[PDB]
């Protein structure tokens, strides 16, 4: 097993390397620690979970975990990810392994980030911004955005927002009915409600059909409208790379140089197979990688790989969300559409961000019915009573989040666990994680305004969560810098000790920002395929 | 012992139309649920010519899976599968169907 | 616009000489497959020294209506050439203002015709021509018909050439006007019969289904895929009204010419109403990848975006070819510049990679649940499909055994002489 | 240095690699040698 680059990770970012490297003639491996999983096996299975995981949203049951090095879970817990801290539940997010990545499942939402997001620090003295600006960054948005094939509000000019160089492939498809509602009461409030770029085909794009508001497009979509990390797996492999899965990496073998030259992985049965390539990359996760490289602390290296900072599995971040729910006055309708249109972009910057976080409100478009109609029947009703309740409490569902921009704050880590193991004996990684007293402000000030929002539907029953909840999206874990004695990896994606390993993927961001964000990670992926060519040419 | 589990409850009281067979794959389950299932089955169809005012019991072979009374309740509106333009100004507001 | 861009536009004479969409039109390079290989069709722009800008009006119509090129060679029969013969010497001069006036001229190298085994020696074809009897007086407008008619004969045999991709080819790879427009299998796809035959052709069709199938290629009861909807969306859309109406009358008058076992016209054969029980099943293994945009009985969706399956010409045939291509490539057309599409689900494909055998299953569910049952789709079937048909019994000849032994036995008969 | 592949065991199974004469025993390699050989005659004319 042998070949010119090895990069292990067969997801969005890993297959969009894959997929560019092959594209430029080096040879390539992908090595995921999921099977190969097909679109419509996971279809029959979220046809059948029970309308009890489809009423509050289970997006890993579909997807069935792998016992070896499964995926996490949060309905019934498996405990793969123990989280610890005063904010806990916040990092309660929720991965995919396989080819193609977490990616198989998700609203698609592909944002750029502000100019400012990038410099972070040297704006408002907070946070660390990053090695790069976004005017350095900008063809490689647009390259990305082309290849997932992405929508966007082209014909408009909006709010806060990236400076587009270059309009969206396609066009926004039109609002259902709960986003024009939405959209209009909350003008009426004083907040702007502008359409998420998603990476649907609002028309036929890349040989795959035009979405058709099946709203099943967080777990999984049965059609392929909405971009998975599967399709530039598949591109990558037909156009002449190789992949393996169930591939688990677990040691990884350099010299005293410390460039890397070999790795170690198991298959299923803890049999090692070893591989060697001129220049490797680990894009696993922001919570894979970082565990990974702590897990392959060697001879040479005590207490983790790329560790000359300590730095690798600390500054975890995530954007937290405040949830809500409750019953609008006239109906919503909600579900025509997709699962996440709209947005409420109005405060993605300002002059508080040296104060406190930058919020987004948006709401959630999928479809009530499900939930509806299990709330009217545990509500003990029968007949045409429980008919029309099951009626009214669908057409006036609501759901709202409020997420937030987290700081990286050093405290937080990765300490891969002991109490806990699997069928490879792996350390079942534990993250620790507060939130600061800036997001405590914004929370506060977004909890003020979802209760606002809920007031202006006139909503009744409404129950605002306590606890911040996940977003799913991993920032932080792998921060860059310039010096290479505070930061792991540098302008360039290649990691200061060992200048042959490339760390694509969303940990080797320094800011959590404000949006669905994995775009920049499949934006920054696509940086490194340029830095490995230069340096193999 | 079919014929006592898709007659029971009434056209209107549930599916007007059958179940599609759909409770011939119910009452073989519920037979493990439950041993004496289709005993109590037939004793509910003479009762309605105690028996669940408190005895809620067999509220769960008639809440179930989901079947909350529904290939659901409100199919006009939402989907689970319709055409691309599904929006077309929410349609109906309570003309139940 | 321009006459002779309307003769290119009815002539669908860019489905050829630009190699896919992003191509500069009439530049060459479409590689159409054949038995033989992949002829490469030649630029047609007026290029000095690429193009045929040296081509003058009789070294035109000889390449148009004969099929030589200028320097002497035969040009292969990729041409409609056999169909374009017929065509008018007034119309195939108004061809050549449009190409020497209205196109541009593009400076490019055409890939050329790399052929196997003897099929690569053109001259050959002066003997084949004449086996195929394809010299045919230019078209002369008839009188008992009305001139709605007399079109209808001049759009469907000379320009359009419908029967080029229709009626079916003997045994030397030639027409075989025995079947007129019936139907034999295109590579890949297979042009159903267009005769008149009410239950075994499109005799039964209604007369407004019939324009608004040519017209945009959607109707309740028939979609246009494959090489219609390369000719739909690049002829026959942009045909005006009236010319199509000539189309749709001569159709009608068409003599029937059947087929082997049908009971009902192919798109009224309804469908058994059934579904699966909530892999290795054609109940579940359709409702996981198909019931998505259709629905679980088939009925597809409720305006005709998704079409209905049941009562498909695509699946109430009973050769299935078509139904198997449908689900290798997907159905792609653009008309008006909304395209509609259908992901393919080959083993390339990108949505849901499906297995040769995984295919059939569904392709055998659909089929008996909603197609003519008494047609059926075997395992294998669609492996000849992925492959591009049943090879026509004349490539036989392109391996190089087959030639070696026709070599010692051809020597063996010069001994003979002594 | 020697080595089978999975393949050099389905030879074995179905009695080992065709000698060059049994080539000759099938329909076509004959009705080849058949046309051709009498398109010899032709030539003769
Ligand atoms: C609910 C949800 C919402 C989302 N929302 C958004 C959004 O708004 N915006 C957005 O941009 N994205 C969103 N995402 C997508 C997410 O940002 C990306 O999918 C993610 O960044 C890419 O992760 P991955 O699937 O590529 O990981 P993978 O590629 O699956 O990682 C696999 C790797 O892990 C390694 N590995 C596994 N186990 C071990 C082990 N024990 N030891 C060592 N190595 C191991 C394997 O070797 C392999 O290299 C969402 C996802 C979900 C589920
Ligand atoms: C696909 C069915 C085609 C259609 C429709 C038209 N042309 Fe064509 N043409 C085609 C091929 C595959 C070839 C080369 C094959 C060969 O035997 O060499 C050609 C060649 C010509 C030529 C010869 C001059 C040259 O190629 O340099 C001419 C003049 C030509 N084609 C013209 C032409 C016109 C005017 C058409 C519209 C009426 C037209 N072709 C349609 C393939 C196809
Ligand atoms: C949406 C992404 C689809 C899925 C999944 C499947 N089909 Fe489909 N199909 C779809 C469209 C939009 C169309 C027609 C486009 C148009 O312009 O009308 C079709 C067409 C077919 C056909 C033939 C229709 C025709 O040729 O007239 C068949 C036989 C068919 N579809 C079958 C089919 C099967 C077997 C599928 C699962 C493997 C399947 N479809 C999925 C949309 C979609
Ligand atoms: C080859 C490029 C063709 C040309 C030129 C013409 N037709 Fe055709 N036809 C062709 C195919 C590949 C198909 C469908 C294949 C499938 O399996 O779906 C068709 C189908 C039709 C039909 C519908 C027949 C039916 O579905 O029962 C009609 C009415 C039809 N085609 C008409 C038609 C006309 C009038 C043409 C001349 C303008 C014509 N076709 C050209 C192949 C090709
Ligand atoms: S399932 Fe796919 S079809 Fe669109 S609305 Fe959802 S992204």
């Amino acid at each position: 097993l042998s070949a010119d680059v090895v990069i292990i990770g067969a997801g969005i970012c890993g297959s969009l390397l894959a997929h560019k490297l092959v594209r430029n003639g080096l040879s390539v491996l992908l090595l995921d620690a999921g099977p190969r999983r097909d679109r419509s096996q996971i279809v029959e299975n979220w046809r059948n979970m029970p309308p009890d995981n489809k009423s509050q949203y289970d997006y890993a049951t579909p997807y069935p975990s792998v016992p070896w090095a499964p995926h996490t879970n949060y309905f019934p817990d498996n405990n793969y990810l123990i989280v610890k801290g005063p904010d806990r539940t916040a990092y309660k997010q929720g991965i995919i392994k396989g080819v193609g990545g977490t990616t198989w499942h998700w609203a698609a939402s592909s944002w750029r980030y502000l100019p400012n997001d990038f410099k972070l620090h040297s704006t408002y003295g907070v946070g660390r911004d990053y090695a790069m600006s976004y005017d350095e960054l900008e063809p490689y948005y647009y390259e990305a955005e082309c290849e997932m094939g992405v929508m966007g509000p082209n014909g408009e000019e909006i709010t806060p927002s990236a400076p587009r160089q270059n309009p969206w492939p396609m066009t926004s498809m039109p609002y259902g009915y709960g986003d024009r509602t939405f959209t209009e009461i909350v003008s009426k409030l004083g907040f702007s409600n502008t359409p998420v770029p998603q990476a649907r085909n609002s028309r036929p794009y890349d040989g795959r059909p035009q979405c058709c508001g099946n709203n099943n497009c967080m777990p999984i979509c049965p059609i392929g409208a909405m971009y998975n990390g599967v399709y530039a797996a598949i591109k990558a492999e037909k156009l002449g790379a190789k992949i393996i899965p169930n591939a688990v990496v677990y040691a990884m073998e350099t010299d005293a140089k410390n460039r890397i030259t070999a790795i170690s992985f198991y298959d299923p049965d803890k049999q090692s197979h070893r591989v060697v390539a001129k220049t490797f990359v680990i894009a696993a996760n922001g919570i894979e990688t970082p565990k990974l490289l702590l897990l392959a602390a060697n001879d040479r290296n005590p207490h983790g790989i790329a560790n000359s900072s300590d730095l690798v599995g600390r500054n975890m971040m995530d954007h937290p969300g405040i949830g809500m729910s409750f019953q609008s006055a006239e109906p919503i309708w909600a579900g025509g559409g997709s699962v996440q249109m709209s947005s409420i972009t109005n405060f993605r910057d300002g002059d508080f961000r040296s104060e406190y976080a930058a919020t987004q409100i948006g709401y959630n478009n999928t479809a009530q019915n499900s939930r509806a109609g299990m709330k009217a029947l545990s509500m003990g009703l029968v007949g045409k009573k429980l008919d029309e309740e099951i009626r009214r409490r669908t057409a006036h569902g609501v759901d709202i989040y409020a997420n937030h921009e987290v700081l990286p704050d050093p405290n937080n880590r990765l300490v891969l666990s002991k109490d806990y193991k699997d069928a490879l004996g792996i350390p079942h990684p534990e993250v620790t994680y507060d939130v600061g007293e800036y997001v405590r402000k914004s929370a506060a000030i977004s909890r003020q305004r979802l209760m606002d929002i809920a007031k202006a539907m006139g909503g009744t029953e409404i129950e605002m969560t306590p606890y911040f909840t996940p977003n799913n999206h991993i920032t932080g874990g792998t921060i860059m810098g310039h010096d290479p004695r505070d930061s792991v990896v540098d302008k360039w994606l290649r990691t200061h000790d060992h200048s042959n390993l490339f760390l694509a993927t969303g940990a080797t961001m320094a800011a959590s920002g404000t949006v669905n964000s994995t775009l920049t990670m499949a934006a920054l992926s696509l940086r490194a395929a340029d830095a490995i060519l230069n340096d193999l040419k | 012992s079919i014929s006592d589990f898709m007659q029971l409850s009434a056209f209107a009281t549930g599916h007007k139309n059958l179940d599609l067979n759909i409770g011939s794959a119910l009452l073989l389950a519920f037979e493990a649920q439950k041993h004496d299932f289709s005993t109590q089955i037939k004793a509910l169809r003479e009762h309605i010519t105690p028996l669940h005012p408190t005895l809620i019991q067999i509220i769960r072979a008639w809440y179930s899976v989901i079947e909350d009374e529904t290939v659901y309740a409100f199919e006009k509106a939402l989907m689970y599968v319709v055409v691309i333009p599904t929006y077309a100004h929410n349609g109906p507001n309570y003309w139940v169907s | 616009i321009s006459r002779g861009h309307y003769l290119a536009i009815a002539a669908d004479c860019a489905a050829c000489h630009t190699n896919g969409r992003d191509g500069q039109f009439l530049a060459g390079g479409y590689a159409i497959s054949s038995p033989m290989g992949n002829i490469y069709s030649t630029n047609i722009t007026p290029s000095k020294t690429h193009g045929i800008g040296n081509y003058t009006l009789e070294q035109f119509s000889k390449a148009l209506r004969h099929g030589i090129r200028a320097d002497g060679a035969q040009l292969y029969p990729a041409m409609p050439y056999d169909a374009y013969n017929r065509l008018t010497d007034e119309d195939v001069k108004s061809l050549y203002a449009y190409i020497m006036t209205e196109v541009k001229p593009v400076d490019a190298p055409s890939p050329k015709t790399q052929l196997p085994f003897p099929f690569s020696i053109r001259a050959s074809l002066g003997i084949w021509k004449i086996a195929a009897r394809i010299e045919g007086k230019p078209y002369v407008f008839d009188h008992t018909h009305n001139d709605d008619w007399n079109r209808g004969r001049y759009l469907v045999d000379e320009l359009a050439h419908c029967g080029e991709c229709h009626t079916p080819r003997n045994f030397l790879l030639a027409p075989n006007q025995s079947a007129y427009l019936a139907g034999a299998d295109i590579g890949s796809w297979r042009a159903p019969n267009i005769t008149n035959a009410p239950q075994s052709g499109i005799g039964s069709w209604s007369d407004q289904d019939l324009f608004q199938y040519l017209k945009t290629g959607k109707t309740a009861h028939a979609r246009a895929a494959g090489p219609m909807a390369e000719a739909i969306e690049h002829s026959l859309q942009y045909l005006p009204d009236a010319d199509i109406s000539a189309i749709v009358t001569y159709l009608r008058s068409v003599p029937a010419k059947a087929e082997s076992g049908q009971t009902v016209a192919n798109f009224e054969h309804a469908g058994r109403p059934s579904s699966y029980s909530v892999t290795t099943d054609g109940a579940a293994l359709y409702e996981a990848v198909c019931a998505s945009c259709h629905q679980s009985d088939g009925k597809g969706s409720k305006d005709g975006y998704y079409p209905s399956l049941v009562g498909n010409t695509t699946t109430g045939q009973l050769n299935p070819n078509d139904l198997i291509a449908s689900i290798l490539y997907g159905v792609d057309r653009t008309t008006d510049n909304h395209e509609i599409l259908m992901p393919a689900f080959g083993p390339d494909s990108l949505v849901q990679p499906l297995t040769d055998e995984q295919i059939a299953t569904i392709a055998d569910y659909v089929l008996s649940h909603f197609g003519n049952a008494q047609a059926t789709v075997s395992a294998d079937a669609v492996k000849q499909v992925r492959a591009g048909g049943k090879q026509v019994p004349l490539a036989k000849l392109a391996s190089p055994g087959v030639m070696l032994l026709l070599g010692t036995g051809g020597i063996l008969g010069a001994i003979l002489v002594v």
